[PDB]
């Protein structure tokens, strides 16, 4: 508990102050749960090289500290902050040889991972589409099995599908997935707020607007090319997703609270983008 | 003869002086490489670690 | 595809012969490479006893089936060295700079040729049947080579990392 | 700090990888645990962990005179597409003809120039060189302007 409160308020002070407190007075030592917490720490101040010093340790100590799932998540998700795909990819294979069992949370972090490292050729190492590609199936491999559920997992997979449409250049997909999450969260909170909608409208705009969703939609916006063809539209699964969610959002905007999306399916144009751009800014 | 002595004499004391300033430079070198293994451990949050070991 | 584009090279021709009670019985043996210059190739092998023909036919046919994709690092040599032992033939092969030439023993020489290898140097010991030498060639040129990229995504590291340093 | 030692733990990790299992031992010395390590770091190995004999341990153990013995060290092997990461193992400085090289030769080596009759430095390779005591990679032994001993070339 020290160690969260620690890290939540990024306090690198503290952490030393109780680890040694708790070695020195009372022959505690990290078990694998704090070593987890530690790890987490080291992603917060993004001092990956040492995050990655404490889960070897970990391994290395004994099999009660051996990692389990939790942490490989922690370290997928490092490796996401980094843009490493290939470590990714090497330690879902590890979880898969070490029989650990993975959750929902793998599967979502695998896919935002893969999702960063398509972003430039640079980092993708020339294999862009073909990550943005196996996030996908990563998606897919979650969707197929109930895992374990975690509250806020829901919410990842939705910023998980937008990186692979934001990376992508879907502006499509970008904009139905940001009107459904958008619609979403403000019927949600407009159902359960205590006062008056109307008094309250400014704080339900601000909880409702989440700005990675804006960041992503405007990521998508600027990777407009009119030749792209999306990853997605190829695959029968992708284009059975393709055709659910758009056909959602087309059917959403048929049917108060307006967004100024303008009234297309796509949009083909460069001016348009810029309309779209300026409307949602 | 006088201008070759001198001259010798010369040569070598200006050549000892250059291979003593150079390793003088190397010195700062090596310090300031001592100087990055303190940030190197300045974010270190005391467990034991495997490299260490 | 099939025709325009791969080119067929006899590696052996030769009659081999099965001495029955009533005379000797001769047939021809014929072992060819078939390779697109562009990273595929494969051999095939053929026994006809009225007339080589019929045995170079069969060859080509079976080398077009066993016609199977080959690593290559650049497009125009060997990943690494290979060191590879085959029923008595000792090939060790090195990948070499560009602008390198062939300069390895002559059947592996239609080999990389057929099949798009630019460069290699390379020394055979021990026997050196042309036959073992072009079968050994070729599975020492598939098993026994692994591509960069296979590499670091086994050992879950980055090309950049992996690659080597530069030293002089 | 055996080259014998060292050679038993390399063809004990050949013999490992061709049959296929995925955890194994090695004897708890500083020379093994240094040299798991790098190739752990390197990817060539899953995971490392303190175990005895019988296994991997299950809680924290001290290291004394009393139990050091039967300790051991337990490498995780890797198998990627049906084939193994570790493919081969060797050693260049046999006991019989140790090679200390210095730094220069190093540099050729890593170069492709061929010194003491040791084949040089290949893409997916990796040498490992002992330097007062610490072993490391030898392009890092290189960086560090480092003489020292090639001790083997792990493919």
């Amino acid at each position: 508990n020290c160690l969260k409160y620690s890290t939540k308020c990024s306090s690198f002070h503290d952490m030393d102050y109780f680890i040694t407190k708790f070695r020195d007075d009372y022959g505690i030592t990290p078990n694998k749960q704090n070593l987890t917490t530690v790890i987490q720490f080291y992603s917060r101040k993004e001092m990956t090289k040492q995050a990655w010093n404490t889960f070897d340790t970990m391994k290395f100590l004994s099999t009660k500290h051996f990692p389990d799932i939790c942490t490989y998540n922690t370290m997928l998700r490092i490796c996401e902050k980094e843009r490493n795909f290939p470590k990714a990819l090497d330690l879902f294979q590890e979880i898969q040889d070490h029989n650990i069992k993975p959750t929902t949370n793998t599967y979502i972090m695998m896919a935002r991972v893969l999702a960063s490292s398509s972003s430039n050729a640079v980092v993708s190492e020339g294999k862009s589409d073909s990550l943005r590609l196996l996030g996908w199936k990563y998606l897919h491999e979650l969707e197929d099995k109930n895992l374990y559920r975690h509250k806020k997992d829901d919410l990842n997979l939705f910023l998980a599908m937008m990186a692979l449409a934001a990376f992508d250049g879907d502006i499509e997909l970008s904009r139905a997935l940001y009107y459904l999450f958008i619609a979403k969260k403000y019927k949600t909170l407009c159902a359960n707020w205590k006062g008056n909608i109307l008094v309250d409208q400014d704080t339900i705009w601000k909880s409702t607007l989440m700005p990675e969703m804006l960041n992503y939609l405007m990521l998508a916006y600027a990777r407009f090319d009119p030749r792209n063809l999306p990853v997605l539209s190829g695959y029968e699964k992708g284009i059975e997703l393709r055709r659910k969610f758009l056909r959602e959002f087309d059917s959403s905007m048929r049917l108060k609270f307006k967004l100024p999306f303008l009234p297309i399916s796509d949009l083909n144009s460069e001016a348009q983008v810029l309309a779209e751009s300026n409307a949602i800014w | 003869l006088i201008e070759a002595f001198r001259k010798e004499e010369a040569r070598l004391l200006h050549k000892h002086e250059y291979l003593q300033k150079r390793t003088k430079e190397l010195e700062k070198a090596k310090e300031l490489e001592l100087e990055k293994l303190n940030k190197e451990k300045s974010s270190d949050l005391t467990i034991m670690t495997l490299d260490k070991m | 595809y099939i025709t325009r584009k791969l080119t067929m090279k006899p590696l052996v021709m030769k009659r081999v012969s099965n001495q029955t009670g009533k005379g000797k019985i001769a047939s021809f043996y014929a072992l060819v490479v078939v390779g697109d210059k562009n990273g595929m190739v494969g051999l095939g092998e053929g026994k006809s006893r009225e007339e080589m023909s019929k045995a170079i036919f069969k060859a080509h046919w079976d080398a077009v089936r066993n016609l199977k994709e080959i690593p290559r690092y650049e497009n125009r040599t060997i990943y690494g060295d290979i060191d590879f032992r085959y029923h008595g033939v000792k090939l060790h092969l090195r990948s070499a700079k560009p602008g390198f030439g062939l300069r390895v023993n002559h059947v592996i020489f239609e080999i990389c040729e057929c099949a798009g290898i630019k460069d290699l140097s390379g020394k055979v010991y021990k026997s050196r049947n042309d036959m073992n030498i072009a079968k050994g060639t070729i599975e020492a040129f598939t098993k026994a080579q692994k591509t960069l990229d296979e590499v670091a995504l086994g050992r879950g590291k980055k090309l950049v990392d992996v690659r080597k340093v530069y030293y002089s | 700090m055996s080259l014998v030692k060292l050679a038993n733990t390399c063809a004990h990790l050949q013999n490992c990888s061709k049959v296929r299992v995925a955890l194994t031992s090695i004897p708890y010395t500083k020379l093994q645990l240094q040299f798991a390590y790098n190739l752990y770091q390197q990817g060539f190995l899953s995971s490392l962990q303190k175990g005895s004999t019988m296994g991997p341990d299950k809680d924290f153990v001290e290291v004394t005179p009393d139990n050091i013995s039967t300790r051991r060290l337990w490498v995780g092997l890797k198998y990627r597409d049906n084939k193994p990461v570790l493919s081969s193992c060797k050693l260049i400085s046999k006991p019989n003809s140790r090679i200390h090289l210095p730094m220069e030769d190093m540099k050729k080596l890593c170069s492709g120039v061929t010194i003491r009759n040791i084949k040089p430095l290949q893409p997916g390779e990796l040498i490992l060189v002992r330097a007062h005591n610490n072993i490391m990679d030898i392009n890092e032994a290189i960086s560090k302007k480092l003489d020292g001993e090639v001790l083997c070339r792990v493919k």
